[PDB]
RNA sequence: CCAAAGAAGGUGUUAGCCCAUUGAGCCAUAAACCUGAGCGCCUCAUGAACAAGCGAGUAGCACUGUUUGGGAAUGCAGUGUCAAGUUGGCAGGUAUUUGUCUGCCAAAGUUAAAUACAGAGUAGGAAGACCGAUAGCGAACAAGUAGCGUGAGCGA
RNA sequence: AGACCUGAGUGUGGCAGGACUACCCGCCGAACUUAAGCAUAUUACUCAGCGGAGGAAAAGAAAACAACCGUGAUUCUCUCAGUGAGCGGCGAGCGAAGAGGGAACGAACUCGUUGCCGAAUCGGGUCUUACAAGGCCUUGAGUUGUGGCACAAAUAUCAU
């Protein structure tokens, strides 16, 4: 808030043949005499200077954010929307992808890499992975430096079995309990590649509820 | 010690209100504020004659032995600012007046 | 032009906005979703100190004052000990055993006081007492198997004991009875009510 | 967003909507209801009458809890009684019991037409609701 | 017991008996200092009320106080703005002088604590009061579980922040509820509370 | 080829495997802290069962000033006047005089937490849809420096 | 002579003093501004000024709300409520509280009094591994009262 405006900086008036900007006070100074208190001055005060009253969050309706998910969730299962999306799902064996649980007992992140290998995500984890590369802007000189694609998402029952698969660069990890909108539609885009445990399959139902139920 | 009136059961009535089986009041440490005080009553009349009279309770003592009683009282609630005090501060001026006399 | 708008009644004439020559006076809540951690935090941090005992003292149920919430029930403060003495405790012991005591509060009714002693019963009856010694248990203490086979409450209330505060159970549907169809109920409630309404003006003119 | 205002589609009109003439000024008519009677009366008159002035008594201290007293009418109390009571109850026989204070409401009203018979236990109760419920095979039960 | 006695007898201050020891002891106080040591209280029946003991470590300090108004210490009684910050002499302090009088005595004697403060006597100019402070560095005080809390630091100065009972008194703290709702904890805190405007996340 | 480690720093181009990191663990500790109120000993404490009173220049009250949404006065201050306690006092938001009801018991004192940190410190952290060297702090740099004013100060 | 009352001098043992001051506590306290003028009002019980603490401070255990089927120290949050409260050249403007959902909470204690005791108290020596919440001694201080016991969460305590 002191920003910019930390100076005596009056007026000089309209005697003298300058502008009557507020000019920098005393002497013997480089900065004797400069324009200050002023968005067009140099070293001075930013127009409306920004507040940390500004909304930052937003309310949405419990309602709408369920609709959103349930949508995310329906247009995952169509492999068109899927392939339009990004993700490379060519040679998954079907569409949604529902696998067996035991993989929830694998503890080397090379058993998680055949499973993947198997049920042919790789193709996708290969393509985030080819895509890594250094961000084009400010973001890499803030903590921004990397950036890579979303690759396919792995849904678990509960919180247990993420040991081999934490460490898989490309692929995310969700519980069937929380499920995020911001991980169902990346950037706003619908089709997110799924694969789902049995066990998280057979709970959808009972977690969303049924038309009528 | 009386159980209270119950009441009616109904919105508006004398004994208006959701019916409850009422209990009586419990006695508490504030009930003895009520009763007398006989130390503390010979205590002050002791300490009263040995000190005498103050200039208030002096006026409206004669102001008393006059006949103008309602007058001593006007005195009494200028000077205490309370119609109850000023008649409390009359009756003991009076039943001063009567234990002098006798 | 103003047009047809409402008459604004902002209240924002005071320096409460923070800029140079102004400190302001604001209050953002950008601490609250790590407050809110924290407190959970502490919260499970204070129920591993206080481990086996439950996090929250047991508290009485109550009934919100005015009319326009008599009929809802809530926790109170602590138990009186009016209520403590008819579920057989000393208010001072009880301060002891993990329950919440209150002298100001009156029991003006039996259902109310009923209603507590009830809940002090279940909660002696599901009490499991440390010894101060185990090797000299004295009466009314546990042996090393419930010491042993302990557990905490930690519940938001403290009420797993015994349960959440009861509520009147809902009138089952039933017949209308012969009076019921034939009572003017509205003329019955207009005379109680100007009977309260006029009582010191027909109590004057009886006078007179 | 910044990106849909006004002052985006006016970068290059060097006056932004307010004209040459009459100029965009900081206070030309004062600062917020100034001049209600004298140069805004007629916006005052026209668009908020009865804004100036007194009426009434002064009831110091309010308290709104004292003054609690929601309404319900007759053709409304099916909200309050279960879908399958409603399907059982009929003129005659056992009827749904509603509770008016633990569903929110205070007094009775009684337009239109009871679409279901009860039994309703109510604080207050307007005559016409009392005797169109008492018709209607229906009763009312004082509360408090 | 005598404490009755000696009560009755400081409640009857009009008499004859009591208005001449009151001239008396008046006439003596004005021939003294503004803050004089004394042994023991002029009232020790009050002094216990408030506070004192007869132990080690317990002092009593009689100071003097002018009687009469505040005037605004203007130049030639000038001001300058509306007028209705314009009065001169008719102005009264915010503060009694009951607690002024604590306030001298704390400020002169930074070793002591203040304690409590009564009413002794009072002239047409002057007026007195009895102000018991406490040693924090006697061991009969810092052993004393009745009297153990003035040694820490947050009792220090007391009398300047306005906790003693004639601070609380002027501050407005002997009302609660509805006759002292925008006074507390304080006028400030209340002030702060009421006109924060409160920012919530969603909103 | 590694991954229970993909962590984002360095190194002569864009590095999981060049280096540092990224984890279980391991070792060492003035006091304090925590642990059948950890556990012995000496000493010292200590638990259970064998009638009257209650805070006086106070509270009022008057006048004046001030403060409050508080309005025939919400608090407070000055000065005058000044109680009750054996219709005891106080509050119950229209002044008076009654008499009923309800809640409470002023005029000593202590007290943790939840709360502030709107131009503070100490020892650490996490950051950011922020700024990017005329910006962001006055100050990315031997910056409150060089310099200026009798000085308060001003200040690249 | 002597006392004890009041007051000195000295020895001995301490403490106060300044900094900081964002927040907090006490005082003191404007004006620009707004009212399209301006004096009440507004700004604002705010800036500047003067004191004083702390990691928080202050507040805090009912001379409380209420008017209920009642509640129950303080503090804070959402709400009440920009209010069919109120206040105001009734103009510009201003503006709370109870209830309710919560956070927190082992939350309570101490003195004076009154009864019954009455030096049992406190310092200081000395001793016990100990400037012991211990013994012993001590006129040193205190009877112009230090300490104990009981006062509603109560119904004795004091022996053995
Ligand atoms: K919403
Ligand atoms: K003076
Ligand atoms: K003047
Ligand atoms: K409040
Ligand atoms: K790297
Ligand atoms: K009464
Ligand atoms: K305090
Ligand atoms: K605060
Ligand atoms: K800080
Ligand atoms: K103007
Ligand atoms: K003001
Ligand atoms: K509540
Ligand atoms: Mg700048
Ligand atoms: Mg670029
Ligand atoms: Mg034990
Ligand atoms: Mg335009
Ligand atoms: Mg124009
Ligand atoms: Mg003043
Ligand atoms: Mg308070
Ligand atoms: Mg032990
Ligand atoms: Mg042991
Ligand atoms: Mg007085
Ligand atoms: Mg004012
Ligand atoms: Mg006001
Ligand atoms: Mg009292
Ligand atoms: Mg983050
Ligand atoms: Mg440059
Ligand atoms: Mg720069
Ligand atoms: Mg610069
Ligand atoms: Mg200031
Ligand atoms: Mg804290
Ligand atoms: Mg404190
Ligand atoms: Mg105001
Ligand atoms: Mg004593
Ligand atoms: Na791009
Ligand atoms: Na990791
Ligand atoms: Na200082
Ligand atoms: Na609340």
């Amino acid at each position: 808030r002191l920003s910019g405006m930390n100076h005596s900086a009056h007026s000089w008036g309209t005697g003298r043949a300058v502008a009557r900007i507020p000019r920098i006070s005393g002497g013997g100074t480089s900065t004797s005499g400069a324009g200050a208190f002023g968005n067009m001055c140099r070293g001075g005060r930013m127009f409306a200077p920004t507040k940390i009253f500004r909304r930052w969050h937003r309310k949405i309706n419990l309602h709408q954010k369920r609709f959103a998910v349930v949508s995310a969730l329906a247009a995952s299962s169509v492999p068109s929307l899927v392939m339009s999306r990004g993700h490379q799902i060519g040679n998954v064996p079907e569409v949604p992808l529902v696998v067996e649980d035991s993989i929830q007992g694998y503890e080397k992140t090379k058993e998680a890499m055949a499973f993947l290998k198997a049920i042919a995500a790789i193709d996708d984890v290969n393509r985030v992975n080819d895509s890594r590369e250094i961000r084009a802007g400010r973001g890499k000189m803030r903590n921004r430096r990397y950036v890579a694609r979303r690759g396919p998402m792995l849904v678990m029952p509960n919180n247990k079995g993420t040991r081999a698969f934490r460490n898989i660069f490309g692929l995310d990890l969700a519980n069937v309990s929380a499920l995020n909108l911001l991980h169902l539609a990346p950037g706003g885009h619908v089709g997110r590649f799924v694969i789902w445990t049995q066990s998280a399959f057979e709970q959808l139902d009972k977690i969303f509820g049924t038309f009528t139920e | 010690m009386s159980a209270p009136t119950p009441r009616t059961g109904i919105i508006a009535g004398f004994n208006k209100g959701h019916v409850t089986t009422r209990r009586p009041r419990q006695p508490s440490p504030n009930d003895r504020f009520a009763v007398p005080h006989k130390h503390l009553r010979a205590v002050k009349a002791i300490i009263a004659d040995l000190v005498g009279l103050s200039p208030l309770e002096k006026r409206v003592q004669e102001f008393l032995r006059v006949g103008k009683e309602k007058r001593a009282l006007k005195y009494c609630k200028k000077r205490l600012g309370d119609f109850t005090a000023a008649k409390k501060k009359r009756s003991k001026m009076e039943e001063a007046l009567r234990h002098a006399t006798k | 032009p103003k047009g047809n708008n409402a008459i604004p009644h902002v209240h924002q004439k005071k320096h409460w906005n923070p800029c140079s020559s102004q400190k302001g006076n604001v209050k953002v809540f950008l601490n609250q979703p790590a407050q809110k951690h924290r407190r959970r935090r502490l919260r499970l941090l204070k129920a591993k100190k206080v481990f086996p005992r439950p996090l929250k003292a047991l508290r009485p149920q109550v009934n919100c004052p005015t009319v326009r919430h008599n009929m809802k029930r809530r926790l109170g403060r602590g138990f009186s000990p009016a209520e403590l003495k008819a579920a057989g405790l000393n208010p001072q012991y009880a301060a002891t055993i993990g329950i919440r005591v209150d002298s100001r509060r009156k029991n003006k009714s039996e259902e109310g006081m009923n209603v507590n002693v009830q809940r002090l019963k279940t909660y002696m009856s599901k009490l499991v007492l440390f010894p101060m010694n185990h090797k000299k248990v004295q009466k009314g203490e546990a042996s090393e198997e419930e010491v042993k086979a302990a557990t905490q409450d930690r519940s938001r209330f403290g009420d797993a004991a015994v349960g959440a505060v009861v509520y009147p159970s809902a009138e089952a549907p039933r017949a209308v009875s012969a009076e019921e169809k034939s009572m003017c109920v509205y003329a019955f409630l207009k005379k109680n009510h100007s009977a309260v309404r006029f009582f010191g003006t027909r109590s004057s003119r009886a006078a007179r | 967003p910044t990106r849909f205002k006004k002052c985006r589609h006016q970068r290059g009109s060097t006056f932004c909507g307010y004209g040459r003439v009459g100029k965009h000024r900081k206070h030309e008519s004062g600062r917020g209801n100034a001049g209600g009677m004298h140069h805004h009366r007629i916006n005052f008159d026209k668009y908020h009458p009865g804004y100036f002035g007194k009426l009434g008594m002064d009831h110091y201290h309010r308290k709104k809890n004292p003054m609690w007293k929601p309404t319900i009418n007759l053709n409304n109390l099916s909200r309050l009684i279960a879908a399958e009571e409603a399907a059982k109850a009929a003129k005659g026989g056992t009827l749904p019991v509603v509770d008016l204070q633990s569903s929110g409401y205070a007094k009775l009203l009684g337009n239109g037409h009871i679409q279901v018979p009860c039994i309703v236990k109510a604080r207050y109760v307007s005559k016409l609701a009392d005797k169109k419920i008492r018709k209607a095979g229906g009763a009312v039960v004082l509360q408090a | 017991g005598a404490f009755m006695y000696l009560n009755e007898l400081w409640k009857k201050k009009s008499s004859d008996v009591m208005r001449f020891i009151q001239r008396i002891r008046s006439w003596e106080f004005r021939h003294q200092h503004t803050v004089v040591r004394l042994r023991r209280p002029t009232r020790p029946e009050k002094a216990r009320m408030l506070g004192y003991k007869t132990k080690q470590g317990f002092c009593v300090f009689r100071v003097r106080v002018r009687r009469g108004g505040r005037k605004r210490p203007v130049h030639k009684g000038i001001t300058y703005g509306k007028p209705k910050t314009s009065g001169v002499l008719g102005m009264k302090l915010n503060k009694n002088n009951q607690a002024v009088a604590e306030q001298r005595l704390g400020k002169r004697f930074g070793n002591l604590r203040v304690l409590n403060s009564y009413w002794v006597n009072m002239d047409s100019t002057f007026k007195w009061y009895e102000v018991i402070a406490v040693d924090p560095m006697c061991k009969t005080i810092r052993r004393d579980p009745r009297i153990n809390w003035i040694v820490n630091s947050v009792h220090k100065h007391r009398e300047q922040r306005g906790l003693t009972s004639a601070g609380r008194k002027h501050r407005g703290l002997r009302h609660k509820g509805h006759k002292a709702s925008k006074l507390r904890p304080s006028y400030r805190a209340a002030w702060r509370r009421n006109n924060r405007i409160v920012f919530l996340r969603k909103r």
